[PDB]
């Protein structure tokens, strides 16, 4: 909604572009909440396009 | 050709950098030109350039 | 078309390094010291690297949007 006149580059004009691995969201199933602590289960490397 | 003719017609079409003379961006980009990799309008090129 | 998230032969993870390198090419970064800085040892990375076409923008240039 706000961005330069121009904006060329692709970042300033969109959001959420590029789908990084890090929007993966973890949805626990049954007790899984529980058993591993927030942040355990996640991809690894957090920047894979 | 004389000298000064040509500086009056080179100084309406080039700027002065570092002793030489580079094409003004507006003649490179006509008002109703675009970039060829972007499409941007030519006013947003000429300002880069500048 | 995008850049494959494994290499080919060895299998290291390689989706991750595409617009750092292309920063480093944004840098003043030759093709090699550039590749070095980004940790692909073996040759089959710096193939992957290397020899990948950028393609995505190319045809998100004639997405619907
Ligand atoms: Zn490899």
């Amino acid at each position: 909604p706000h961005a330069a006149k121009d904006s060329s580059d692709p970042n300033e004009l969109y959001v959420n572009h590029k789908v990084y691995t890090r929007h993966m969201t973890w949805i626990p199933l049954g007790n899984q909440a529980d058993l591993f602590p927030e942040g355990t289960i996640r991809p690894v490397h957090d920047d894979i396009l | 050709i004389d000298s000064v003719a040509v500086l009056r017609g080179i100084q309406k079409v080039a700027m002065l950098v570092q002793g030489n003379w580079v094409v003004k961006s507006d003649i490179l980009y006509p008002k109703d030109s675009s970039s060829p990799h972007s499409g941007v309008p030519a006013e947003v090129l000429c300002r880069g350039r500048d | 078309m995008i850049i494959p998230v494994r290499c080919f032969t060895c299998g290291k993870i390689v989706g991750n390094k595409w617009e750092a390198y292309l920063g480093l090419l944004q840098a003043e970064y030759t093709e090699g010291d550039a590749l070095d800085a980004l940790g692909l040892k073996r040759y089959c990375c710096r193939r992957m690297l290397l020899a990948h076409v950028d393609l995505i923008e190319k045809l998100l240039n004639y997405a619907p949007l």
